[PDB]
């Protein structure tokens, strides 16, 4: 769950 | 009467986030599917996508956003997304035109052109007419970028756990812009007011928003348009 | 020594279905994300699914392909989609360039260009090397045709169910082929053979292919560049 | 799963 905007966040 | 060295940091950091993340010239804009005058529907997600990025960008720089665990850092962009999107947007709308101007006649986004990505011209005139109003409260940069990392940071939303460490954050925001009007905005004695008010507009610009979207993500046909990123910040999921 | 009535009307269905999902023009690649010359992704992925589309309107139109249960259809089509857009893509391969010339060019893919797509030049030769194969058959488009629908109906797949059932499309259109050789080829006496390899061939190019797409998928700053439709087609979900 | 699929196939 919410792989893009825990990648984008980091 | 005089804003603190601490205020001045946090406009700093804050207008050079938005610099960052904001190109005027709108030159990305021809990565994007093009526009077809649901038609407008893969420009407009293609549109809404790379903006979740500069809204993602400016977010990370917001001082004590990055200190949030990254659930919060989640429930926060998820919820605020379309908000500060149709914040930014406001930089790109004229009044002359009454559309979003954006470097050339095939990214002038009238009306019209919005209704061809599957929305209502009904539920759209609250959008120009929440555009019109930020307008011609004649922000200046610093104001603009504060209304942005206030709204980003707005306790009221579904799936915040921290709800007294980002209030707090939004408070010395806040503070920085209720300061920074009275100080250095002549004729701004309202301003600060003005702007809240706003922020309470947004929140049903959000919920209409919503609705339209849930009708779009439950037609696969036109879910399928969608990007990956615009389908996981819009959706559902916990 | 002649071709049954029955066996006809599956060539005119067939190429028909092809000729209505299979544009020489190749008009609608300028609504896909312009090429950049990994910047090479987002045009490729918005061709791959572009592509998709195609091969389910084809699929749809094979005889026999509709009666099949949904799920089979399904199965089917995830496994076959990459091996069936191999197939189609050399309608558009040329020897002369070594590339895929589709009216344009900027919609001329030579191997440099693929490579800037998260591939690598080591797994993009044997593809080259089919292509050269494949066009070295100078197939009729009845025999191009024939073998993406037997292609698609392929038994040894991941998920299907009615082995039996497919197992007995893919026999009644490996016999059309057969008997249109014999009869309306001339020199292509060991041709059926020939082309019956390029699906085994097609079964190493899928591997390869679901090997590096595997690499892309998981990274989701590239997995964010493809669409829904590739992602749920080359996804691994049942 | 597979929403797509089954739209596109129906
Ligand atoms: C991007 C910014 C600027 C333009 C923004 C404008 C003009 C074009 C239309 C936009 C993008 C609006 C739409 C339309 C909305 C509507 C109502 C009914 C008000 O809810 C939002 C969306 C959407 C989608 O439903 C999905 F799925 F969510 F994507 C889509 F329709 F599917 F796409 C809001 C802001 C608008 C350009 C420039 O200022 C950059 C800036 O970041
Ligand atoms: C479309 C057809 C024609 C062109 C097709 C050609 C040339 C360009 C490159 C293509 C599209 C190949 C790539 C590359 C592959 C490679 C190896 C290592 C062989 O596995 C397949 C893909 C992919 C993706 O990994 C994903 F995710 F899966 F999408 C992407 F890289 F991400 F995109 C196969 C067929 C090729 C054009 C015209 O004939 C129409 C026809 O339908």
């Amino acid at each position: 769950k919410h792989k893009i905007l825990h990648r984008l966040l980091q | 009467h005089m804003l603190s060295d601490e205020q001045m940091q946090i406009i700093n950091s804050l207008v050079e986030a938005h610099h960052k993340t904001y190109d005027d010239s709108y030159s990305d804009f021809v990565r994007f599917r093009p526009p077809v005058r649901l038609s407008m529907l893969p420009h407009l997600a293609d549109l809404v996508s790379y903006s979740i990025q500069k809204v993602i960008g400016f977010a990370k720089m917001i001082p004590g956003f990055r200190d949030l665990t990254a659930e919060d850092q989640i429930a926060l962009l998820k919820s605020s997304a379309i908000e500060i999107i149709m914040l930014r947007s406001n930089q790109s709308f004229s009044l002359e035109d009454m559309s979003w101007s954006c470097g050339g006649p095939d990214f002038k986004y009238c009306i019209n052109d919005v209704t061809k990505a599957g929305h209502t011209l009904e539920l759209l005139e609250p959008l120009v007419k929440f555009q019109v109003g930020l307008k011609k409260l004649k922000l200046h940069e610093e104001e603009h970028v504060l209304l942005m990392a206030i709204c980003l940071l707005s306790p009221d939303r579904p799936g915040v756990q921290d709800h007294v460490r980002i209030e707090a954050l939004q408070d010395r925001l806040c503070d920085v812009l209720q300061a920074y009007i009275r100080i250095q905005h002549p004729g701004g004695r309202l301003l600060y007011a003005k702007m809240i008010q706003k922020l309470a507009d947004l929140r049903s610009l959000n919920e209409e928003h919503s609705k339209q979207y849930r009708s779009l993500s439950f037609q696969p046909e036109h879910s399928m348009q969608l990007t990956p990123l615009v389908l996981e910040v819009f959706g559902s999921e916990v």
